[PDB]
RNA sequence: CCCAUAGUAGGCCUAAAAGCAGCCACCAAUUAAGAAAGCGUUCAAGCUCAACACCCACUACCUAAAAAAUCCCAAACAUAUAA
């Protein structure tokens, strides 16, 4: 459930 | 302790410590080696 | 396992029947006797004598202009002499004995008067030149040390180098210029008059291109 | 093409396979012709 | 992880060790080519000081930080890291990784100062009693230069002299 | 990072690949004992004692004997070998000397090894000794 | 005053007899055998100069033990000026 | 075994080590052997005996350390370094060494 | 400790060097000599013979005597009194194989290579190297004939040799 | 970090030169260790380094200060979209 260009 | 701008090891036992913001050299050995950076 | 490697051999390397740095005079053998003006352009801009390597491997490399007394030619002769191998490595002068006059006025006295007597001699360098050049069965890393220690106590920037080293450094700075993102830079400025810029520089600045500055060089400036 | 391990000291006493086909095959044979087999064995073996 | 339990039992000491649960990287990273986990998950250049959330899981429970070996960060990262939860203690952030303290010993009332982007310790640094001409400020370090290059949302560059 | 061409064997690897192997299939005992911190002295008194019976000791890395027997059919032998390990190869089982020479020494541990291509333990040597 | 004991110097007992060997008063010297009752490594040393690296094959331990001594005196030449 | 020797093995009656070779998780307790079973920690104290026991039972190592005073060391090493063993047997080595004098 | 030095045979005496190491270390110097001299009385006097000295706590002493020196071996066997002063340019013995065959026998039994349990070769590779050493040349066969030529030579560079440290000796004088 | 046996104190010179004042050679034993790279000893001993084994140290290989006289010297600030 992340997509390439997620950042915590 | 001497006063140095250029801090070396004099013999094996001679370790480099960051103490109070500046570098010292401590020698357990030889204390004559104990040097303060300048 | 630890993997050993071919170690490099120096079978076809001869050392020359003088190995030791010659004996330089303070003075030339017949004194000069006119007096010669400041011309301190002879410290100034790029080497362009004894910028090569010749016999040896290695040697100290100027990074500044200055002048050379008989006083620095003992601490060089009698640093590498006393440090080096004699039977392993030769060392041979790369500079000339001190042949330029400097006059100095006796103390105390005013100006004006005439020139001075002349005092002592010098031997100008420029950034580039090499100023000792060393050789023989030898690795860099055994005449580094000492051929630094003498570098650092030269009255212009030195440092020992090698035809490796001094390769690699020549091939670092022709990269740097051709990968340079900045997209302004001082030899374009310079020679078209950009600004009108040249009001505020030398005619040397054209040949310089702001790696030089009296008698200092820049390595960083590109 | 790779031996088992070695069996633990404590564990019951273990016999390879391949001979129990030997312990077997023992019984089946005839005494005369055990006895015919040992006195070619006795001199094999010297 | 592992845990190491001392009991004396009958004038006699057993030392042994057991294997504590041990959590787990979250699974499908947003960026899995990343060679260590702050650029697996995009956060190079995105974290500060105050980002305990983050700080928190490379280093001991008392405080200590963790070998670079064992979390897998590369030098950069793990240097920016070390220095961020140098500042991270020293603003208070983490107030349940505090030193171990031999038993006896209560530490004496110190002088409370809240201070953050704290770059040296406080008791290593001497006051600036000459401050210098303006062409040669000395001047008062705040936050670190290793956290230069951090993601500018302002016109302004960081200041890190003031 | 694009990976680099893997080092190409040295030479000395393969002398000791096949120096191996001829240990390995032109012996009988071969027990497999850590090689202790014995004086250099000591080591070589205990080493001529064993010779007296012609009994070898050898000494091979750990990174070329555990391929070979990784690839070879002594599989089951490869626990043994974390840390330093001596062989000692005899070309006709000669259990019982060893035994009583390795016994001198209450430190040292015999770990094991393969007598006529049965791995034994310690207590197997001991009873084949029997 | 202290010294080794008077070496022989006649040629014929120098070829035919190996002098030192026998090194007690009562024992008598050591008589050089012929040919055939010595093995036949011993003509087959090695009475020149050390076989180079070339000459050495790369697969004996002849070779490395040659690249071992010699990395050993490069390490003392660099170690010497440091 | 520099470090470990220093100390010495002054009140240390006897060191036993316990392990079995074709485990998997003795690596630290064969360490911990090598260490204790130099020359120079031995030639400390002569009297002090360091014995290794080979056992291919299954079971976990263990190292057993007697010590003058009486008090004894159990270090299980299936889950702990060669580091921490030796740390914890230094330390005791210099808690029995007062107490006796 | 070990206490360890060449002996010669049968010539022990309470003078230096070894007197004030043992002296220093507690043995007695007299008794070793005793010893010594009587557990060495059948070898040839003049023989370097190194010697191990095992001092115990109690400063009581066990001398352990090896074989005689390979230097010894193979000037004996050669028939000269002193090596090469420069060794490699002046050849000044000439040995054969089988001599040092011979010799190899007796060193063989040597604490040091016999506990090595070295094969004869090994010792005979490793004395071939000593005489490469002192200036010997190992030679598969020799004859009477060339060996006496070679001696005839080797004395006139030799006394050469003495008329050339003499002027020097002369020389040291007048300066 | 770990670890160090041996031909042999190589010969030469030297009152003595034993890896380590000088000169020549610099071969060889042991799986592994230079006829010795740095200390040391009157000469020896003695402590390291290059060896083996163990095994991921998984090294940076760019350098480096400060002192004056009436009283420091704007206040301050690391975070909101280049104007
Ligand atoms: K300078
Ligand atoms: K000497
Ligand atoms: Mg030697
Ligand atoms: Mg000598
Ligand atoms: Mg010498
Ligand atoms: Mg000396
Ligand atoms: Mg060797
Ligand atoms: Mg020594
Ligand atoms: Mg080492
Ligand atoms: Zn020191």
């Amino acid at each position: 459930s992340y997509l390439p260009g997620y950042v915590p | 302790f001497k006063n140095k701008t250029v801090l070396k090891k004099r013999c094996k036992d001679c370790y480099l410590v960051k103490r109070r913001g500046r570098w010292y050299v401590y020698c357990k050995t030889h204390p004559r080696h104990k040097q303060r950076q300048m | 396992v630890k993997t050993l490697l071919p170690v490099p051999s120096f079978e076809d390397v001869s050392i020359p029947e003088k190995p030791k740095l010659r004996f330089i005079e303070r003075a030339p053998l017949v004194p000069k006797v006119r007096r010669e003006p400041k011309n301190l352009s002879d410290i100034r801009g790029p080497s362009t004598e004894a910028t090569e390597f010749t016999e040896g491997n290695f040697a100290i490399l100027a990074l500044g202009g200055g002048y050379l007394h008989w006083g620095h030619f003992e601490m060089m002769r009698l640093t590498i002499n006393r440090s080096m191998d004699p039977k392993n490595m030769f060392a041979i002068w790369r500079v000339p004995a001190p042949f330029k006059p400097i006059t100095r006025k006796s103390v105390g006295h005013r100006m004006g008067g005439g020139k001075g007597a002349i005092d002592h001699y010098v031997t100008p360098v420029k950034a580039g030149r090499l100023v000792v050049e060393m050789g023989g069965r030898c690795e860099f890393e055994e005449v580094q040390g000492f051929l630094d220690q003498v570098a650092h106590k030269l009255p212009f920037a030195a440092k020992a180098v090698s035809r490796g080293t001094l390769e690699k450094m020549r091939k670092d700075q022709e990269e740097r210029e051709r990968n340079n993102q900045n997209p302004w830079t001082f030899e374009r400025i310079a020679t078209a008059n950009m600004l009108g810029i040249r009001k505020v520089l030398s005619p040397y600045d054209l040949t310089h291109k702001g790696k030089y500055w009296g008698k200092f060089y820049m390595p960083k400036r590109v | 093409e790779a031996l088992a391990g070695a069996p633990l000291d404590n564990a019951p006493k273990e016999y390879p396979p391949k001979i129990q086909q030997l312990v077997q095959d023992i019984a089946s044979l005839t005494l005369l012709e055990i006895s015919d087999l040992n006195e070619l064995l006795k001199k094999t073996l010297k | 992880f592992r845990e190491v339990v001392e009991t004396q039992e009958g004038k006699t000491t057993i030392i042994e060790g057991r294997i504590t649960a041990t959590p787990k990287e979250s699974p499908n990273p947003p960026n899995p080519s990343g060679q260590c986990p702050i650029c697996r998950w995009n956060l190079k250049h995105k974290y500060n000081y105050d980002d305990v959330l983050l700080l928190s899981q490379f280093i001991r429970p008392h405080g200590g930080m963790l070998p670079r070996k064992i979390t897998g960060l590369c030098q950069e990262e793990h240097r920016k890291i070390e220095e961020c939860v140098k500042m991270a203690h020293r603003a208070g952030l983490l107030p349940n990784h505090r030193p171990r303290l031999p038993e006896g010993v209560v530490p004496k009332s110190k002088p409370q100062l809240n201070r953050y982007l704290t770059r040296w310790a406080p008791g290593s640094v001497k006051p600036i009693y000459k401050k210098g001409p303006r062409w040669n400020r000395v001047r008062m370090p705040v936050g670190s230069p290793l956290l230069r290059d951090n993601v500018c949302y302002s016109r302004t560059p960081w200041k890190l002299y003031h | 990072s694009p990976p680099s061409p893997p080092q190409e064997e040295i030479g000395l690897i393969r002398l000791l690949r096949r120096e191996i192997a001829a240990v390995f299939q032109d012996n009988r005992m071969i027990a497999v004992c850590q090689n202790v911190a014995l004086s250099a002295e000591d080591k070589l008194l205990m080493r001529h004692q064993l010779r007296k019976h012609k009994i070898l000791m050898k000494v091979f890395p750990n990174q070329v004997l555990k391929p070979f027997l990784e690839d070879s059919k002594y599989q089951n032998l490869l626990p043994l070998f974390v840390g330093h390990n001596m062989l000692l190869v005899s070309e006709e089982p000669k259990v019982k000397e060893m035994v009583r020479i390795l016994r001198t020494v209450p430190f040292l541990p015999l770990l094991g090894g393969c007598i006529d291509d049965t791995i034994l333990s310690r207590q197997g040597f001991i009873n084949y000794s029997k | 005053a202290l010294k080794d004991p008077d070496v022989c110097t006649d040629p014929v007992q120098l070829t035919t007899y190996a002098m030192g060997v026998n090194i007690y008063k009562e024992g008598q010297d050591v008589p050089l055998k012929p040919d055939a009752e010595y093995p036949e490594w011993l003509f087959e040393m090695n009475l020149g100069p050390p076989k180079t690296l070339e000459e050495l094959d790369p697969e004996s331990r002849e070779y490395w033990r040659r690249l071992r001594k010699q990395n050993i005196w490069r390490h003392n030449r660099l170690s010497k000026n440091k | 075994a520099a470090a470990l020797a220093r100390l010495g093995l002054r009140p240390v009656k006897q060191v036993r080590v316990q392990f079995c070779p074709f485990e998997k998780n003795v690596e630290s307790t064969r360490t911990f052997l090598q260490t204790v079973s130099s020359e120079k920690v031995r030639s400390t104290n002569l009297n002090c005996s360091v014995i290794a026991d080979v056992r291919h039972d299954g079971s976990e190592p263990c190292v057993d350390v007697l010590f003058g005073d009486g008090h004894r060391l159990i270090m299980r090493g299936a889950h702990l370094t060669a580091l921490e063993m030796l740390t914890a047997f230094a330390s005791h080595i210099r808690a029995r060494d007062a107490a006796g004098s | 400790g070990v206490i360890r030095a060449i002996v010669r045979a049968g010539l022990a005496m309470p003078g230096p060097p070894l007197g004030p190491v043992l002296g220093q270390r507690g043995v007695s110097i007299n008794q070793f000599c005793k010893e010594f001299n009587e557990r060495t009385k059948d070898i040839k006097e003049g023989i370097p013979l190194p010697t191990k000295i095992l001092v115990k706590p109690d400063r009581t002493f066990e001398i352990k005597i090896g074989q005689p020196t390979v230097s010894y071996f193979l000037k004996a066997a050669a028939g000269i009194e002193k090596g090469a002063r420069q060794t490699g340019k002046e050849v000044a013995g000439l040995v054969t194989l089988k001599h040092v065959y011979e010799i190899a026998r007796i060193k063989a039994q040597d604490e040091a290579f016999a506990l090595q349990d070295v094969p004869l070769s090994s010792v005979v590779r490793s004395i071939i190297g000593s005489a490469r050493s002192l200036g010997i040349r190992v030679v598969k066969d020799l004859s009477s004939e060339e060996l006496a030529a070679f001696q005839k030579e080797r004395a006139i560079f030799l006394a050469a040799q003495k008329e050339a440290d003499l002027a020097a000796q002369e020389e040291a004088a007048k300066k």
